[PDB]
């Protein structure tokens, strides 16, 4: 029910659980929120001792992404218990703000990453040039 | 109702505050399948082993017996595999675990709490209230020491420094 | 969404109480023994679920959980095969010298002098030589170390624990309802797409990213511990692009449909790798990738929950013509309400596939260094011929159990089953005539040759030298397959198999494969095969077609699937049941598969296997005696059984003395079986009476009154020891012979 | 209703505190399977044998009969040195004692057939030392306890003679520690034999 | 221990398999420590 512009042109809602769809969308929203803000954050400032897409593989060799994967994997296991227990059975503005900025983050992150393919640069780095 | 620990996870339903230390954390639902008395016996047994192990580390760096060589606790495992005292400890643990098998049958047959061996030589447990707090503290320490154990052994492997010397350095 | 998951929760209580009550599952056996027949009847009927329960739901639940128990045993078996390879094997020494070291993954304890079985297999190792081909699998997998064999062993143990949990869980905690099991479209969609399709695709991925790089380095000659670990190929795409430069382009050629870029590792070479004598693994990777696609495509055919798809009932009911009445109507109802009808099909197909596996694996050797390991080539051919023959006879066993029990004429009026039963005299009389013709014109040619050679008339024999019965059709098909590369398979570089013709492939101076020429002896023994297969079909088809009734017994269905007789009247009706045709057809299966493996063994030693030396000529194991000596029975007796039994008889005091003992032990078991086959129950009960008397005399008679075995059980015990003895004799003879000379 | 010896187990049936040395110790529940009368007969017999055997080891260290065949301080060496004829004489005499003192009620189905028969009570009181019924309970207790202690003590002494090829008192007076370079336990299957 | 599980272990095939495995096992052990006994040593 939140963020309902009557926009389901392909009618996916008819052949998959609305609870599953909303959970997947909000998870995608929040992941892309973190990813897009992080992508702009790296060009703004750098953590000590530490670009868009190849830095994934610059980080895996240290074991950073592997460690992050382990902790996301742990949380996602308790969260798969969460979604299964969801499925087997002044704030509404804020939920809609979250979902709207999250859809925007998905567009934004897609833009930044394909901008990397175009120019080998991060988002605001290219914006500056 | 919802789990006390994980707000968004539902309560398991085989975990209805029956045992002390129950915060409803059971996502895999092993208590929906397996006997919770068996699981609690294992929880306390694994935890008591872990507590004796973490202390075992700490004291073994601080002191070692004069008749035994000075060395690191993992090196002690391998030395006492080949020396003979490891089999000693394994035999006597296994001996006690025989009467532990009888104890677990007594628990399954309804006549014993899962970790209760009536081991109160120093009479520290006084009445019901202090005993409930003591066993809550025992469960919390047992879980924490299980976590701790992984850290000391794994960290020694990654960096060949003992737990106290690793705090001392870096 | 009429395809849905439906489960009864906590159906059956996990209690030890019925364990303590043997026979609890049937009303007859649950009241306890009074004669020793009860003990045998307990084991005989235990997995006959549809004999204990009326409901198809409880039967289906028992079957589903028993299939998990079988999977748990197979995973445990596989895990132990890896552990013995990891811990008690010369695998690592064999990786360095595949042509010199003999595989061995079983070491015996020294107890009663039995440590003589730890023979010198090579690589500073002593053990029992193993012929299952695991070493060649592991090298094909890219294992390269015992450490990885321990992880595979643990992976089997974890799977073994998970299957036994699932069998318990799905019988005792969450048992599916009958409407779940009766989803044939859903099950076929998932078993084609998910099981077989993602099975092939995932294995293709392992082959491409692990098997192909590791085996290219091995066949280049790199030492096994000098080879990068399998994940360094997954990450370092530069290192993978060294071996296969197409990896420099990644997955853009896959998605943009520029598949020709991938020809480095997705080839269509054909033939064998010259270094290992095995199939090119770039071919097997392309084979599994292509198989995966059309299994995933095939699993979208049937209709489940969205209107797209076929109804299998509609397909069957539409296929009816002017000869066949109502056609395939009612077959869907049979195959979704009878487990035996499903088991009859699936056993006959699995047995057929196992027979095909035997032919395809010797001729197109898939693993590295398996073609020149002749003990393995003989072992896996012989093993998969026996698995096939047994499974084929159980297909007719359960076709009979269906007809006797699950067949209902009311639901099968004028369809294909109704019509088969209504002209079964025409089928059985025509098959009977073919088997007489075939026996006279295949085995009688041998008898003609025995006589002519004995009479001094070698010009009067059917031989390559004399009157010639050439297999022109087989020779012509062999011609076509050698001409196929560049002609009718234009992009293939070599033939599918060198057995059809072409080069001699030699690995370590031993022949991997070479053209298997067909002559008069090959014509003769192939018609021997067609005769023994047709008679086996005759015995098993007559049992299925006459399972319910005959002209002899008009009410055979009321006596059941398994009854000994209907009395000494009508002249005698001994062995009139459908069970008794499975009993008689397992002997003729044994006869059939025994000639197949004998034909394979003699032909491969005489014409294929052996050593290559200067001038490229091949010295075969038995020196090409098949052509002029497999045309008489005396040749098979003398030049095959007598000549090749030398190794197993002279094996005492060696590491092969175990085969010498099993040779004699199986000869014993076979002969002992004839006590049960040629005798009758009435003699043995009267003999037991006198033995009971001597016990009564000493007041030591048992309260479970001893009985002679039933008429059926005497037949079952006789057949089981005949098969154990007959096959066990050949197993020792085959294994001691080919380990010594090949 | 818990055991006194093992406080976390239930008190075993057929153990009611009547017998001497009864403290509630039967964790494996053999008393529920095997009649306590047979078990006490066997316990008293094992303990009486071991009292003699432990005393045999120590005194045989100190005091010998004359002759070279009886000059073995190490008691395990005395087994081989002692005249075989006389050792088999001991064995035969033990068998005759076993049949007569039990009065041909030897087996698991006919010992205690007489309701008068008591576990361990063979009628052996040559000097009538158990005539006083006031000393009876403490004699029964200390007989059971001496028997248990001597079972444990003799077991230890035998396996210390195996490990250290020394007699028990002079193993205490000339002690040598276990090097572990010899007598490693197990290992028949670890090296796969040999 | 469960009485129905002990009644299961008292069944004829389990006891037959256990007893003859135990019997086979001390013949095996006796031939390990004391091998090649063709005769009673006398
Ligand atoms: C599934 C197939 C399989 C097969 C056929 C074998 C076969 C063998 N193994 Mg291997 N093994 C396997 C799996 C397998 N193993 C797995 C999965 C592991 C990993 C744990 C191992 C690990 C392993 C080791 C570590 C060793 C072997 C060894 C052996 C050999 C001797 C075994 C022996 O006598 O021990 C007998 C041991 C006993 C305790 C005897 C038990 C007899 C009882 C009475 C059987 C009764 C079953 C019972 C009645 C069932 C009913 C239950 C009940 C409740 C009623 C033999 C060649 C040995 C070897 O090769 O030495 C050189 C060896 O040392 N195996
Ligand atoms: C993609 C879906 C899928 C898959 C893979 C299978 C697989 C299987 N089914 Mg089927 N099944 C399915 C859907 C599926 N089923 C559906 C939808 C229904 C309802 C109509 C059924 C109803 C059904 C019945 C009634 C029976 C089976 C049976 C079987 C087993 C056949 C024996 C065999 O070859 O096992 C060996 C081959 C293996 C590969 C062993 C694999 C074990 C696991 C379970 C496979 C899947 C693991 C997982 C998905 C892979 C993760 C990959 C990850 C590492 C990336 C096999 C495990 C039979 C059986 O044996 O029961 C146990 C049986 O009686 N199934
Ligand atoms: C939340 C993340 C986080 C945080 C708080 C830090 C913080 C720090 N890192 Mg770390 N680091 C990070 C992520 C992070 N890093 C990541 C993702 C990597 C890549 C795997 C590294 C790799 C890295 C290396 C290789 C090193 C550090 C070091 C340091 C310290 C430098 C002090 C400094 O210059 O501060 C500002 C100080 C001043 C302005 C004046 C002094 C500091 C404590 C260095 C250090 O001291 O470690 C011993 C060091 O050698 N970091
Ligand atoms: C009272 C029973 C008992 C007995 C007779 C033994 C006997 C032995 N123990 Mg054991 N032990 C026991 C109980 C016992 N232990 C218990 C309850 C534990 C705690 C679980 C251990 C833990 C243990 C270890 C860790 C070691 C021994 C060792 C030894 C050996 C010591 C060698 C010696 O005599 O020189 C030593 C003489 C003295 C110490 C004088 C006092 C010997 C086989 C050692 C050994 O060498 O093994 C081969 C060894 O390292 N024991
Ligand atoms: C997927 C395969 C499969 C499955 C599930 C079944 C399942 C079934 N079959 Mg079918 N069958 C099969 C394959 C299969 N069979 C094959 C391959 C054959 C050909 C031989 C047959 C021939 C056959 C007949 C002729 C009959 C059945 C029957 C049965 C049912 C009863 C099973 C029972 O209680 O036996 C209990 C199991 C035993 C008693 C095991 C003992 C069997 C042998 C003698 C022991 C094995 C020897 C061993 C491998 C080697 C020993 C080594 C030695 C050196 C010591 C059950 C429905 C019977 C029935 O009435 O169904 C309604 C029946 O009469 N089956
Ligand atoms: C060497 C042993 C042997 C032989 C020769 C036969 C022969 C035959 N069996 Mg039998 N069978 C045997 C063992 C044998 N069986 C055993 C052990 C079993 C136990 C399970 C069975 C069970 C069995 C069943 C269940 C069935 C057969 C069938 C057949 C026939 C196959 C058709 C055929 O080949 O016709 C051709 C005849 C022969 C090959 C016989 C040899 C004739 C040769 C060519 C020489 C002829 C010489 C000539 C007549 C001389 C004339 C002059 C002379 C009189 C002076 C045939 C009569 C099937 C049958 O009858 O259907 C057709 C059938 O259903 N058999
Ligand atoms: C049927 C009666 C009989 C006969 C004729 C013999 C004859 C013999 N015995 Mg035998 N003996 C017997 C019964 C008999 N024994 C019984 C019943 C036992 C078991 C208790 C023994 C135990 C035995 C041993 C252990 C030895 C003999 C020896 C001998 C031989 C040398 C005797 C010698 O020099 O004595 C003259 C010497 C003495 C009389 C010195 C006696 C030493 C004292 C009395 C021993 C202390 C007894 C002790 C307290 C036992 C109490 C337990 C008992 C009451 C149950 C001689 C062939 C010896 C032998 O084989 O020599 C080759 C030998 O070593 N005997
Ligand atoms: C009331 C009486 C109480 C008796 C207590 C027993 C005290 C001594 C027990 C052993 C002490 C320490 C053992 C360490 C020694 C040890 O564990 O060695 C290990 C040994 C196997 O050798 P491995 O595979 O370990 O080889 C390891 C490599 O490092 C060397 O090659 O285990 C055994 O199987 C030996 C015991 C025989 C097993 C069968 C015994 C006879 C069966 C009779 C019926 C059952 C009786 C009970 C069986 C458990
Ligand atoms: C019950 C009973 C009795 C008794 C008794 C006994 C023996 C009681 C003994 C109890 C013991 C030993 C409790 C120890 C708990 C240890 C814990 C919780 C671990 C903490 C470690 C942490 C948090 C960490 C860490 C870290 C990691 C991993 C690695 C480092 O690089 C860094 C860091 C250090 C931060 C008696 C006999 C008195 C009688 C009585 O009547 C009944
Ligand atoms: C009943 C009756 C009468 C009688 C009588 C008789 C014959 C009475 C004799 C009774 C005896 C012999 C009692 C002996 C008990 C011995 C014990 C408890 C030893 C335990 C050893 C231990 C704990 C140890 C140890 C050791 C270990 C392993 C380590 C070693 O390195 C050293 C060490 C030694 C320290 C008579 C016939 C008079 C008549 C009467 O009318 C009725
Ligand atoms: C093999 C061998 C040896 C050995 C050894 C041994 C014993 C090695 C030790 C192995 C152990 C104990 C590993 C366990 C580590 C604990 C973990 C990973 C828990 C993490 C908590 C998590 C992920 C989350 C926690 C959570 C978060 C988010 C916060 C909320 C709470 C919670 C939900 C719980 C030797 C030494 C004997 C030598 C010998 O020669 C060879
Ligand atoms: S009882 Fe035996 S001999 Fe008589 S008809 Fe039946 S099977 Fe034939």
């Amino acid at each position: 029910v939140p963020g309902d512009a009557g926009f389901d042109p392909l009618t996916i809602s008819a052949w998959l659980d609305s609870r599953w769809l909303r959970e997947a969308e909000i998870k995608h929203c929040r992941v892309a929120m973190l990813a897009a803000a992080g992508c702009i954050a790296q060009d703004i400032f750098q953590f000590p001792g530490a670009k868009m897409t190849a830095l994934h593989d610059a980080a895996v060799k240290a074991g950073s992404m592997g460690q992050m994967l382990f902790w996301i994997g742990f949380v996602e296991a308790i969260s798969t218990a969460a979604t299964i227990q969801m499925l087997q059975g002044g704030r509404a503005r804020m939920e809609l703000s979250e979902i709207k900025n999250g859809r925007l983050a998905m567009i934004g992150f897609s833009g930044m990453v394909h901008h990397y393919f175009i120019t080998g640069k991060g988002p605001i780095e290219l914006l500056t040039s | 109702d919802f789990s006390a620990a994980v707000p968004f996870l539902k309560r398991p339903s085989n975990l209805d505050g029956a045992y002390i230390g129950d915060v409803g954390f059971d996502p895999l639902g092993f208590s929906d399948v397996f006997d919770l008395r068996v699981l609690r016996e294992a929880e306390l047994k694994h935890g008591r082993f872990a507590m004796l192990a973490v202390l075992g580390f700490i004291v073994q760096e601080l002191y070692t017996f004069p008749f035994f060589p000075k060395m690191a606790p993992v090196d002690a495992h391998d030395y006492f595999v080949k020396q003979g005292g490891g089999s000693q400890i394994i035999f006597w643990i296994s001996f006690v675990e025989l009467f532990g098998v009888v104890a677990l049958f007594e628990t399954l047959q309804g006549k014993r709490e899962p970790g209760d061996f009536a081991f109160d030589p120093l009479g520290l447990a006084k009445d019901e209230a202090t005993l409930e707090r003591y066993r809550l503290a025992e469960v919390k320490h047992a879980r924490l020491a299980m976590i701790a154990i992984g850290g000391f052994i794994h960290q020694y492997w990654v960096t060949k420094q003992t737990v106290l010397e690793q705090l001392g350095n870096f | 969404k009429k395809v849905s998951i439906t489960v009864d929760r906590d159906p059956v209580a996990t209690s030890f109480e019925k364990w303590a009550q043997p026979g609890h599952f049937s009303r007859t056996l649950a009241k306890g023994p009074k004669t020793t027949t009860w003990i045998w009847n307990l084991h005989a009927d235990v997995h006959d679920f549809d004999s204990h329960t009326n409901s198809l739901e409880d039967i289906s639940r028992k079957i589903f959980s028993a299939h998990f128990g079988q999977l748990s045993i197979i995973f445990l078996w596989l895990s132990g095969m890896y552990f013995h390879g990891a811990r008690f094997s010369n695998y690592s020494a064999w990786l360095s010298n595949p042509t010199a070291v003999k595989p061995s993954a079983q070491v015996v304890w020294p107890i009663v002098g039995q440590e003589v079985l730890n023979g010198d297999v090579g690589g500073g190792f002593q053990g029992v030589q193993v012929t299952s081909g695991f070493f060649q699998i592991w090298r094909s997998s890219g294992i390269t170390s015992e450490v990885e064999l321990y992880w595979c062993a643990l992976a089997g143990l974890i799977m073994s624990g998970l299957m036994i949990f699932a069998g318990w869980f799905h019988y005792h905690k969450a048992a599916p309802k009958l409407e779940w099991f009766q989803n044939a479209e859903s099950m076929l969609n998932h078993h084609l797409s998910g099981l077989l399709g993602l099975g092939c695709l995932s294995w293709a991925g392992h082959q491409i990213h692990v098997s192909l790089p590791v085996n290219k380095l091995l066949d280049a000659g790199v030492a096994p511990q000098e080879i990068p670990l399998p994940h360094e190929f997954l990450v370092n795409r530069d290192l993978m692009a060294q071996l296969y430069p197409s990896f420099s382009k990644g997955l853009v050629p896959f998605f943009t449909l520029n598949w020709s870029e991938y020809s480095d590792f997705l080839t269509f070479k054909g033939g064998l790798n010259p270094v290992t004598g095995g199939l090119w693994l770039s071919d097997t990777a392309h084979h599994h990738l292509a198989l995966a696609v059309l299994f995933i495509v095939a699993g979208h055919m049937y209709r489940t929950n969205w209107g797209i798809g076929h109804s299998m009932k509609e397909i069957l009911e539409a296929h009816k013509g002017p000869f066949t009445g109502e056609g395939h109507k009612g077959l869907y109802e049979i195959l979704t309400t009878s487990w035996h009808a499903q088991l009859a099909i699936n056993l006959a197909m699995l047995g057929s596939v196992s027979i095909i596996v035997a032919h395809h694996m010797y001729a197109m050797p898939p693993y590295p260094y398996i073609a020149t390991d002749y003990p393995t080539q003989l072992s896996i051919f012989t093993h998969h011929m026996w698995i096939g023959g047994f499974c084929v006879c159980g297909g007719a066993a359960h076709a009979g159990i269906f007809m006797v029990r699950d067949y209902n004429p009311a639901q099968n009026y004028n369809n294909l089953l109704d019509r088969v039963i209504r002209h079964r005299d025409a089928i059985i009389s025509h098959l009977n005539w073919i088997c007489i013709f075939l026996g006279f014109h295949s085995f009688g040619l041998y008898i003609h040759n025995d006589t002519m050679r004995a009479l001094g008339r070698t010009q009067d024999m059917f031989s390559d030298t004399a009157i010639q019965l050439k297999p022109v059709f087989a020779q012509w098909v062999q011609s076509i397959h050698t001409l196929a590369p560049g002609n009718t398979t234009p992009n293939a570089l070599a033939t599918a198999s060198y057995a059809f013709g072409g080069d001699v492939v030699a690995v370590g101076n031993k022949v991997a494969m070479m053209p298997i020429s067909l002559g008069t002896a090959d014509f003769m023994v192939h018609h021997i095969h067609a005769f023994t297969i047709h008679v086996t079909v005759l015995i098993l088809l007559k049992g299925v077609l006459f399972s319910r009734n005959s002209r002899l017994i008009p009410d055979k269905a009321n006596l059941g699937f398994r009854f000994p007789c209907d009395g000494p009247g009508r002249g005698g009706t001994c062995q009139s049941s459908a069970w008794d045709s499975v009993f008689l057809g397992l002997f003729w299966m044994y006869n059939c598969i025994s000639v197949v493996i004998f034909h394979f063994s003699w032909k491969m030693q005489s014409d294929v296997w052996g050593t290559v030396q200067s001038d490229g000529t091949v010295t075969h194991i038995t020196g090409g005696n098949f052509a002029q000596s497999a045309i008489t029975i005396n040749g098979w007796l003398r030049d095959f059984l007598w000549a090749q039994a030398s190794q197993v008889i002279q094996s005492y005091g060696s590491a092969l003395s175990a085969y010498g003992l099993i040779f004699l032990g199986a000869h014993f078991i076979w002969a002992f079986s004839l006590m049960f086959l040629f005798s009758g129950r009435g003699y043995w009960q009267e003999l037991i009476e006198s033995i009971v008397w001597a016990h009564n005399k000493l007041n030591v008679a048992p309260a479970i009154q001893p009985r002679a075995l039933s008429i059926t059980q005497g037949r079952a015990v006789g057949l089981a020891h005949y098969l154990l003895g007959g096959i066990g004799t050949t197993w020792a003879f085959f294994l001691a012979r080919i380990i010594s000379v090949g | 209703a818990k055991s006194k010896a093992v406080p976390f187990l239930s008190q075993p049936e057929a153990l009611d505190g009547s017998m001497a040395g009864d403290v509630g110790f039967d964790p494996f529940g053999i008393s529920s399977v095997i009649d306590i009368k047979w078990l006490r007969e066997s316990e008293l017999k094992h303990g009486r044998i071991c009292m003699l055997a432990a005393t045999g080891c120590l005194v045989q260290e100190v005091v010998h009969l004359p002759g070279p065949a009886f000059s073995q301080k190490m008691a395990l060496n005395a087994w081989a040195a002692a005249p075989r004829g006389g050792m088999i004489s001991i064995l035969v005499a033990i068998g005759l004692i076993e049949m007569i003192s039990n009065r041909f009620a030897l087996t698991a189905t006919d010992m205690f057939a007489n309701p008068n028969r008591v576990p361990g009570d063979l009628g052996f009181d040559p000097l009538s030392l158990g005539a006083n019924p006031a000393n009876r309970a403490r004699f029964e207790l200390s007989e059971v306890i001496h028997g248990r202690a001597a079972m444990m003590g003799f077991s230890g002494m035998v396996h210390q003679m195996i490990v250290s090829k020394q007699a028990p008192i002079e193993q205490l007076m000339h002690f040598k520690a276990v090097d572990s370079s010899l007598m490693k336990l197990g290992g028949a299957a670890g090296n796969l034999g040999y | 221990m469960d009485s129905n599980f002990l009644k299961y272990l008292s069944t004829a095939p389990v006891l037959f398999t256990v007893w003859l495995s135990f019997t086979a096992s001390f013949i095996i052990e006796a031939n390990r420590f004391f091998p090649d006994m063709l005769y009673f040593p006398m």
